[PDB]
DNA sequence: CTTGACAAAAGTGTTAAATTGTGCTATACTGGGAGCCGTCACGGATGC
DNA sequence: GCATCCGTGAGTAGAGGAAGCACAATTTAACACTTTTGTCAAG
């Protein structure tokens, strides 16, 4: 609708990392090493950033549109677009706090 | 004051193209402190962000201009000034 | 010992 | 074609083997064929003995002998199934247990060590590779000038590249003469103490200059003892470890006493003691013996130091760029030192390997893992900056590729960090590195070409040879010397006039030093033997080069290079003398060994019987593929019966003429515009080049394909394609591969292959297809290998490889592969590149027909027509002179031998121009044929212009005009004769790899990157064309502001954009308005990465989205 | 351990945590000092580390080890026969069970990934991830085919009438997207099972008539 | 050159406004299938096919020509955009 | 490039940029030549 | 972490540095758990700077992260965004595009100043959508994938595609383009003419501007596709158009060597 | 349009079995290995 | 006023690119077995 007419730049507070986040990667584990699926979890889970094909599920339970907005109970993947897994960011709760280099050296 | 083509470049009032000069660390760092805001006024801008450029026929001097043949325009005029 | 590297700070730091 | 010679100068010797310089230095590192007991201390032999004996401190692992075994393959094997030719190297080993002292000898094998061709190139891999051999600065001590102080000097103490630290010494302006090792500096005077020098003995040595041994006199440090001025050397190298004797003296020992750390090499210790004049007894800084450590070269560079201070007469600064001071590291020497440092890794290996597991019973075999050397050899041979890909266009591109230097590669300089000073052409280059040639461009100055007789020593110094001259007589004996040795003599030229052997003239042209002057009889000591060792090989093949400006006799020698074989090649008809040896040292062409008679002669073979009584069979190359694709084969030049000399020709290689090199033809030229054809450096030829097959070639291309085992299933080269008709599947054999023999156009299938499809159900619309048409979908799907578009011919040959077929080593999942080669037969077209050996090069712009070509008066027509506007601005006059002397040699049927800078002079071409005349006007006297009409008309006007003698009868002009080289030309379309004489000769011209068809790329639509989603890059991807910032900025300029929008957003990464515009398109309709690009949105979400808030705001400051909500939190 | 994956501090952590382990373990009464039962577990921390965090795509701890022993068996044999051995001989050596199918398999599993930045040739401008083509997202012809495949269908199931087009754009779900049964779509009419499968049938025989009466739908099915 | 650029130059204080009249018009004559234009039959560009003569598919020719006919008027704050093509599609339906 | 008064929207800077950078190759380089616009 | 058709797998270097980080936070937070001493959580401590530092920006401080087995530094975020290869300056200021070629460039000299010599192929591949809905809109194809399949084949293209191909290209126009484009007139619109052969024939008065020569240079080839671009195209970037430098004001399309010569 | 059957595809437990994750091994062992110059040269800003 | 750190250095192409073992816990393939769907036949 609206047109873009400015951009703006600022810091980004933990609270609005979290809020960007769909979930916390917790797990180093990118790809299953035999079926070659994403791991739980992972840097490539599906819970998390998005399913990988349209409208369909990791455990293959929902497989059409007409469930579009929804989360299966089994696997927990939203049933959308698989274009979602380029825009949709996740986040790594530190043990401790880290300062960010750019505003260090 | 009087600075160079680099120095008066990399201190403009847009961090998109100061940016993508040069000194990307320095000029996003400056600007995400101080919560710049860019107006989209030069060109670097909206080649970035593909947008129309504000210059040539994409210019607001021009871009507005509007065109009509005869019949419509005494049709639009005729049919509204009639009440 | 050294700073910047990490490796012979952590052997001054267990040799004391 | 009768060859006559110019010339006067009589070369003594020979030129040298042209690839001895990586032949000999290949032999020598590897040394596969000396006796193991007789084998001397370099390359391999020096690695084990040098990294050997392996002691644990009571565990010795000692070195006997290697040896290298016969290669696995042969080279065309290797080149088939895509392996690499080498041989296999063992070990002898002893372990010696000094417990109890018995030792179990047993041959371990160290792995594979790759062989040279007997060219000159390795197979690595299937592929040819040429290592190119590194110029880099001579280990040594060197004396340069400090520019912040003048009057003050710096000594620098340089050894093997990755063989030891630099050494600095400087005199600071306290006095004290500091060292910096490590970027660290520190008072020299504590380094002397721990080498066992007193203060007496430096006042008895280095105190006989002046104030300059007060700075190092510290008496502080003097007396302490030398064992704790090491301890606190040792803390002020490396700060923070725990001071210990132990330590501190280990460290010291491997960094200035090491053998093994620590490497001045042969050249380095030849430099410091033929300038400190010192005797090393080894090649290191100093010698840790008896548990002290003892001075080799400190004191002595200390003392030349001091005395260059000083300013006493015998001692000078040293030039860095003097090519005595560069050195050259050939394809040996870096294979040595790759296979040094993987035998160290071995050896630390059996270190840490020795040191736990059953110590009483171990055998060299289990201590041994010799990966590491076999990885550092292949790494070094294979991802390598001076491994390069053989560039084999032709024998000459060979030839070169073996004989060039390069100052870039591990160890060398940088592309954009060197300029200015190790780019120029510096005074010792005279002989031993060709100057015209090099690589204009970035790379000028750091690749360039060793020159004809010049050869590289045993330290790696280039030698150029000499001609003694005693007593005013140029006697038969030549010297080889390095640029050191030469600044020593006064070097007369090689065309001083010589009255036999006595040099006649009074005043003789020399060098001293690099400095022209003019001597002399009796001042001159050595003469040039000729002026080809000046120039490379490549350069000494443009005759009449003194007539041409450097900048494009640089291009005429790299452009030979590129020329690609042809069909029907000539050797040129003006030669320098080189094309014999070029064809011959290249190993292109079959010769005879020795006296002989030819029993059988075939297309493919040739059998002789020598003398001795053994018949040889030399097989021929036939339709080989080189790497840039061009056809290599061998054609035979002898019939049954015929009676063979040793050396003898007995098959032509190719781009060779009966043994001469031949990379082009000898055309017809005229000097002349023509109709604004020849705008701006473009080439008018004739129809009747195309007639009679001439600059016609032959390209094979590769086409490559391989049958996988996937999750789903295996996939099938087969016939059988799914939803294809028969036409698509004519050509192709019952085993799904091409014919061979067939015709192939872009879209062919060359083989047949199917996929299984990966398991996804379909969309609605194509389940009520299938349900419409009642057709099941299959399985499989086609995923054959097809032509590319722009490329075809004839399919000639396919290789079919299985897994387990003998030798070829498939990756794993990969069950077989198949190779289909496509030759095609290449005409001169439009487009095509031609060129000269002067430099002038052009695309063929029109070709006319034979009826419109300008003519001579007995009607041949011409075959070139070169503009004349290109020579005055270049300056390259030699192909005007080449032009003249081939237009006397074309029509008195004869060929010519000019050497470079001594060769046919003016007056003899006019000579030989009068000879062309009278054989060329008196048979149109003998038919019975007057003067032309509009030939009187040419001569009226000619002689309006000053180019004939007024008052002289018409044929006297007529010779005039000839004599000068031109000659009345008649033009084809309207018969009248062009307004003035033209200057028409023969010409030898190239045809070069540069072709229209192999650049020529247009694309639609195609493929897209992964994360930017833009369009792929190169014509092998089908790519676009990359739209960089001066293109925008150039439509910025315009003001085409909806042209940028539309090449930023719709053309390039505008997903529903770019699908609306072109469903738009196809509909008829007009493409619609763009979107944001997905550029933009990857920069905002890697932006997010680095934890900053980029929001895209509208008039009123409210957040946009431009995800379209697929990245909000519900 | 350097130089299997890992770096040095990391492998330092993880004998820590090893140490840390032994500690709580240790027993005095036995009077072996404690460097040697430290030892094992400090190896068997970093060992299992580096089984764990080795690789981009790990693979669990047995699988590593047999491919650490088929590597070893490998090496073997290539010392002793003085070539690279085949399949057949390691899977041999390896012992029973293993043929070269098994052989190549662990192979097969045991490549690393490479990575997308890697460049090619002396220039700096060139990577992996510039030659791999994306085969995710629809080409343009592909969605315009898709789009007129659509359009065209809808256009030929205007002559089918109001209710049969209805049937056969909820039974290959043309509607809500994904298909349904007879039993369902007979809940929306009110229809029984088998009446639905004799009108769709019918128009499904009408639209083939219509279709070898104009041949505007057959080049769409590829 | 473009025949009569030099008027269609002087017709304008500035040539992108005359560019963007040029793409205007040829959009407008786009939508309704050239039945708009106010060209003669006897003006109407046309192109040399294999069969014949027959009318220009270049639309941007087209409305230079128009252009250059001067029947077209231009400028700033004409008509209501919406009113403007309501009325269009009104007289020429397409 | 029309020997007219200019017209309204023309991107002079770029045009500026681009004409004074374009002769750059011929200046010369051996405080004079290119060096010397550099450190104008 | 993309398959590559040959089956091997190929990842960014992003994913390492996130599982370094990840590992090192786990690792912390179980040394944390088992009430670890001071001096090994201050190790793991620094351990996650530096690899939170090494994942914003590898390089910046100390020696740069690298993959084992290699020594090339692995690309951090940083990395992506900076330099001459950086995102901006590669993806954002300048981009490859669709409905583009290149090739060799010849002399014409019958052209006219706004004509270019356009093989037929090269404008076959370029105006390929348009080509095919004229071809559905005539009787050679009965619909644009039937067209489509025609086209994929040289040998099942018929003598009418030229036809109709020749009917598209009227009165558009196409951009000539020689790198490096140092000025404005780098860049040219000419009118197409369709060419026999496989290069780019070029109008001898535009060769200063371009500053091309005949010796082997080649040009790009760009197709404007809507109407604004082509009014623009055709009004404003037209060579016949540009006539004097805009840096001068004198003319730049003028009489050349063999032009100045004859006359 | 409506009934009543019937063969086959699909959903639902159940289990032996490959496959994966976790723990322990007790002589004594106690601070690293690389790596090293045609160091690239010139501005520019900052800190002492 | 000297040290010290830090960023910058033209475009488009091409073509060549080293542990084992034991035992519990969590998937996974095979096997029945029962509805759940297409069909078929008539009225
Ligand atoms: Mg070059
Ligand atoms: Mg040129
Ligand atoms: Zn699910």
């Amino acid at each position: 609708k609206k047109e873009v007419r400015k951009v703006r730049i600022a810091l980004a507070s933990p609270e609005k990392i979290r809020s960007w986040s769909y979930g916390e990667v917790e797990k180093p584990e990118t790809i299953n090493y035999r079926t070659l699926k994403p791991e739980r979890d992972g840097l490539f889970d599906e819970r998390i950033f998005g399913p990988i094909k349209d409208y369909e599920c990791a455990c293959g339970k929902y497989k059409r549109q007409r469930f579009e907005g929804k989360v299966c109970e089994r696997c927990g993947v939203e049933v959308t677009k698989s274009i979602v897994r380029r825009y949709r960011m996740g986040h790594i709760e530190l043990a401790t706090p880290a300062a960010h280099i750019w505003f260090v050296k | 004051l009087l600075m160079g083509v680099t120095k008066s470049a990399l201190s403009t009032k847009s961090w998109l193209s100061a940016a993508s000069f040069q000194n990307t660390t320095h000029v996003l760092t400056e600007a995400a402190i101080a919560g710049k805001k860019d107006e989209l006024i030069g060109l670097k801008e909206n080649v970035i962000l593909g947008r129309l450029i504000p210059a040539g026929t994409g210019s607001d001097f021009v871009r507005f201009t509007q065109v009509v043949d005869q019949k419509t325009l005494k049709a639009i005029e005729e049919a509204r000034k009639e009440a | 010992i050294s700073t910047s590297d990490p490796v012979r700070q952590y052997l001054h730091e267990i040799g004391q | 074609m009768e060859i006559k010679r110019f010339g006067r100068i009589r070369e003594v010797i020979p030129l040298p083997p042209l690839t001895e310089i990586q032949v000999e230095s290949y032999r020598r590192a590897l040394q596969a064929d000396v006796p193991p007991e007789k084998r001397e201390n370099v390359g391999i032999q020096a690695a084990f003995r040098e990294t050997f004996p392996i002691e644990e401190e009571g565990l010795v692992l000692d070195f006997l002998e290697y040896r290298l075994g016969e290669p696995p393959f042969p080279q065309d094997e290797c080149r088939e199934k895509d392996l690499t030719y080498q041989a296999p190297l063992y070990a002898r080993l002893q372990l010696i247990h000094k417990d109890t002292g018995l030792i179990k000898e047993d041959e371990v094998f160290l792995g594979h060590i790759p062989l040279m061709t007997e060219d000159g190139s390795f197979i690595i891999n299937g592929a040819d590779r040429v290592i190119v051999s590194q110029i880099h600065r001579s280990p040594g001590v060197y004396f340069t000038p400090d520019p912040a102080r003048p009057g003050r000097y710096i000594a620098s103490i340089i050894p093997l590249p990755k063989r030891g630290p630099w050494i600095d010494l400087e005199v600071e302006p306290n006095g004290v003469v500091s060292m910096k090792v490590n970027k660290r500096k520190f008072p020299l005077v504590l380094l002397l103490r721990v080498l066992g020098y007193d203060q007496e003995t430096l006042a008895r040595e280095l105190g006989a200059y002046g104030e300059l041994v007060q700075g190092l006199m510290d008496e502080s440090v003097f007396a302490m003892r030398p064992e704790e001025a090491l301890i606190r050397l040792f803390t002020l190298l490396r700060p923070g470890d725990p001071p210990k004797r132990d330590k501190a003296v280990a460290y010291v020992y491997g960094l200035i006493a090491d053998p093994r750390r620590y490497d001045l090499g042969e050249a380095g210790r030849y430099k410091a003691e033929e300038k400190l004049g010192i005797r090393l007894s080894g090649r290191t800084l100093a010698r840790f013996e008896d548990g002290e450590f003892k001075d080799e070269v400190f004191l002595p560079t200390l003392r030349y130091l001091f005395a260059l201070t000083a300013g006493v007469p015998g001692h000078e600064v040293d030039d860095i760029d003097h090519l005595g001071n560069r050195r050259i590291r050939t394809v040996g020497e870096l294979m040595t030192d790759q296979f040094r440092v993987g035998l160290a890794r071995l050896a630390r290996g059996v270190r840490e390997r020795m040191l736990m597991g059953s110590e009483d019973s171990l055998t060299p075999a289990k201590l041994v893992n010799s990966r590491p050397l076999e990885a550092a050899i292949r790494e070094f041979f294979s991802r390598s900056q001076l491994s390069q890909f053989k560039d084999e266009t032709n024998p000459l591109s060979s030839l070169r590729h073996k004989r060039r230097i390069s100052a870039l590669g591990p160890g060398g300089l940088t592309r954009e960090r060197a300029g200015f000073d190790v780019r120029d052409v510096h005074r010792t280059h005279y002989g031993r590195i060709c100057p015209v040639e090099t690589p204009e461009g970035a790379n000028i100055g750091l690749i360039t070409s060793l020159a004809a007789y010049a050869r590289v020593d045993e330290l790696g110094f280039i030698r150029t040879p000499y001609r003694r001259v005693v007593g005013g007589v140029v006697t038969d004996e030549v010297v080889y010397m390095t640029a050191t040795e030469e600044d020593r003599y006064t070097i007369a030229q090689a065309n001083t006039p010589l009255e036999g052997n006595r040099i006649a003239a009074e005043r003789v042209v020399a060098r001293r030093k690099g400095e022209p002057v003019i001597v002399s009889p009796e001042e001159v000591e050595f003469m040039d033997v000729s002026p080809k060792q000046v120039f490379s090989v490549n350069t000494n093949l443009i005759p009449f080069l003194e007539h041409d400006d450097a900048n494009r006799a640089l291009m005429g020698s790299n452009m030979q290079t590129q020329a690609v074989p042809l069909i029907r090649a000539q050797a040129p008809v003006v030669m320098t003398g080189l094309e014999e040896r070029v064809v011959r040292d290249s190993l292109a062409a079959l010769y005879a060994e020795e006296d002989g008679e030819v029993a059988k002669v075939d297309g493919n073979r040739i059998v002789v019987r020598y003398e001795d009584g053994r018949l040889v069979e030399y097989p021929l190359r036939r339709f080989y593929r080189s790497n840039q694709g061009t056809a290599l084969d061998q054609r035979p030049r002898v019939v049954v019966g015929q009676r063979v000399r040793k050396g003898d020709l007995l098959a032509d290689g190719p781009a060779s003429e009966n043994g001469f090199l031949a990379l082009g033809q000898n055309v017809l030229v005229a000097i002349m515009p023509f109709d604004g054809y020849n705008f701006e450096d473009a080439i008018v030829i004739s129809e009747e080049l195309l007639k009679r097959d001439f600059y016609t070639s032959i390209h094979i291309e590769r086409y490559e394909i391989e049958a996988r085992d996937t999750k789903l299933g295996p996939e099938r080269i087969t016939r059988d394609i799914p939803h294809l008709s028969e036409a698509a599947l004519r050509d192709l054999d019952e085993e799904g591969v091409v014919r061979i023999g067939a015709e192939v156009k872009p879209g062919d299938i060359l083989v047949g292959r199917t996929s299984f499809k990966g398991e996804s159900e379909p969309t609605p619309e194509e389940r009520l297809l299938r349900s419409i048409f009642g057709e099941k979908a299959r399985d499989v799907k086609d995923t054959s290998l097809r032509v590319p578009p722009g490329e075809g011919g004839i399919v000639v040959r396919t290789v079919r490889l299985r897994r387990g077929d003998p030798g070829v080593e498939l990756k794993p999942g990969v069950r077989e592969v198949v190779r289909v080669y496509v030759a095609q037969k290449r005409k001169l077209q439009v487009g095509d590149k031609l060129a000269n050996r002067h430099g002038n090069k052009g695309v063929v712009a029109k070709i006319l027909p034979v009826e419109d070509m300008p003519h001579l008066p007995d009607g041949t027509p011409v075959d070139v027509i070169l503009n004349p506007l290109g020579v005055p601005s270049r300056m390259n006059l030699g192909q005007i002179l080449e032009t003249h002397l081939g237009l006397a040699g074309y029509f008195l049927g004869q060929r010519y031998i000019s050497p470079i800078f001594d060769g046919a002079k003016e007056p003899e071409i006019k000579e030989l121009l009068a000879q062309a005349f009278e054989v060329y006007f008196g048979k149109r006297k003998g038919e019975g044929f007057g003067v032309d009409k509009r030939e009187v008309e040419v001569l009226r006007r000619a002689e309006k212009l000053g180019l004939v003698t007024p008052g002289k009868t018409p044929e006297e002009q007529l010779k005039e005009l000839f004599l000068q080289g031109k000659v009345v030309l008649y033009d084809g379309r309207t018969g009248e004769p062009i307004e003035g004489p033209i200057v028409v000769g023969q010409m030898f011209i190239m045809k070069l790899y540069h072709m229209v068809e192999d650049k020529m790329h247009a694309r639609s639509t195609g493929p897209y990157s992964l994360i930017t989603q833009q369009p792929l890059g190169g014509k092998a991807q089908f790519g676009g064309q990359r739209f960089g910032e001066m293109e925008v900025w150039a439509l910025e300029a315009y003001g085409a502001a909806h042209t940028l929008q539309e090449m930023l957003t719709l053309k390039s990464d505008d997903i529903e954009g770019r699908n609306a515009a072109y469903e738009a398109i196809i509909k008829g309709e007009d493409v619609p308005e763009p979107s944001v690009p997905e550029s933009f949105r990857v920069l905002v979400k890697e932006l997010q990465a680095l934890a900053l808030d980029v929001q895209t705001l509208d008039e009123k400051d409210n957040p946009v989205d431009i995800f379209e909500g697929l990245a909000s939190k519900r | 351990y350097t130089g299997r994956g890992l770096s040095f501090l990391d492998l330092i952590q993880e004998g820590n945590q090893g140490l840390i382990r032994a500690v709580e373990k240790f027993e005095y009464k036995r009077r072996f000092k404690f460097s040697t039962y430290a030892t094992w577990w400090i190896r068997q921390a970093i060992n299992r580390a580096i089984a764990d965090q080795a690789r981009t795509i790990r693979i669990p701890v047995h699988m590593v080890e047999t491919i650490n022993k088929l590597s070893r068996t490998a090496r073997q044999l290539q010392q002793e026969l003085g070539r690279e051995p085949t399949y057949e001989e390691i899977a041999e050596a390896m012992g029973p069970g293993w043929d070269a199918k098994r052989v190549e398999e662990t192979l097969k599993i045991a490549q690393e990934p490479v990575s997308l930045e890697t460049p090619i040739g002396d220039e700096k401008d060139s990577f992996y991830g510039d030659f791999i083509p994306d085969e995710h997202l629809p080409s343009p012809v592909d969605a315009a085919t898709q789009s007129l495949l659509s359009e065209e269908l809808e256009k030929a199931l205007s002559k089918l009438s109001e209710r049969e087009a209805m049937v056969l754009k909820l039974r290959k779900g043309l509607i809500d997207g994904r298909e349904h049964t007879l039993e369902e779509v007979g809940a929306f009419f009110g229809v029984t099972r088998e009446r639905i499968r004799q009108i769709e049938n019918k128009a499904l025989r009408k639209l083939k008539y219509h279709e070898s009466r104009t041949r505007k739908l057959r080049d769409f099915l590829d | 050159a473009e025949p009569g650029i030099d008027k269609l130059f002087g017709m304008v204080d500035s040539k992108y406004r005359l560019t963007v009249v040029v793409a205007k018009r040829a959009q407008q004559l786009l939508r309704h299938g050239f039945k708009n234009t106010v060209l003669e039959p006897e003006e109407r560009p046309k192109m040399q096919t294999l069969e014949g003569l027959f009318d220009d598919p270049n639309a941007v020719t087209w409305a230079m020509k128009e252009l250059l006919t001067g029947r077209l008027v231009f400028g700033e704050n004409l008509v209501p955009e919406d009113r403007l093509q309501k009325e269009m599609e009104r007289l020429y339906p397409v | 490039s029309m020997a007219r008064p200019v017209s309204i929207g023309e991107a002079v800077g770029i045009v500026a940029a681009q004409s004074i950078g374009e002769p750059g190759t011929q200046l010369t380089m051996r405080t004079q030549g290119l060096p010397r616009v550099i450190e104008l | 972490m993309v398959q590559v058709d040959g089956g091997r797998f190929a990842t960014s270097d992003l994913n390492d540095l996130y599982r370094r980080l990840i590992n090192r936070n786990n690792r912390l937070k179980k040394l944390l758990a088992q009430g670890a001493p001071e001096i090994i959580i201050r190790n793991e401590k620094r351990m996650l700077q530096e690899a939170v530092d090494a994942l914003l920006d590898n390089g910046r401080r100390g020696a740069p992260v690298t993959n084992p087995g290699s020594d090339r530094p692995l690309r951090s975020l940083t990395d992506i965004l900076s330099g001459k290869q950086g995102r901006f300056r590669q993806n954002l200021l300048g981009k490859r595009v669709d409905y583009s070629g290149r090739s060799v460039i010849v002399v014409g000299p019958q052209l006219k100043l706004h004509q270019c010599g356009l093989p037929k192929r090269m404008a076959l591949e370029l105006f390929k959508p348009f080509l095919l809905k004229k071809m559905e809109e005539k009787g050679i194809a009965p619909n644009v994938k039937a067209a489509r399949r025609m086209l994929e084949r040289q040998r099942d293209i018929k003598d009418e595609v030229w036809d109709a191909l020749e009917e598209v290209i009227h009165g558009k126009v196409v951009l000539l383009n020689r790198a490096p484009t140092l000025h404005r007139l780098g860049i040219q619109a000419f009118q197409p003419v369709l060419v026999e052969g496989q290069s780019i024939q070029l109008h001898p008065l535009v060769c200063e501007a371009f500053n091309a020569d005949f010796d082997g240079d080649q040009m790009a080839v760009h197709v404007p596709l809507s109407s604004f671009a082509q009014a623009e195209a055709r009004i404003q970037m037209l060579s016949a158009h540009n006539l004097l430098s805009p840096a001068s004001g004198e003319p730049l399309a003028k009489p050349s060597r063999d032009i100045i010569l004859g006359l």
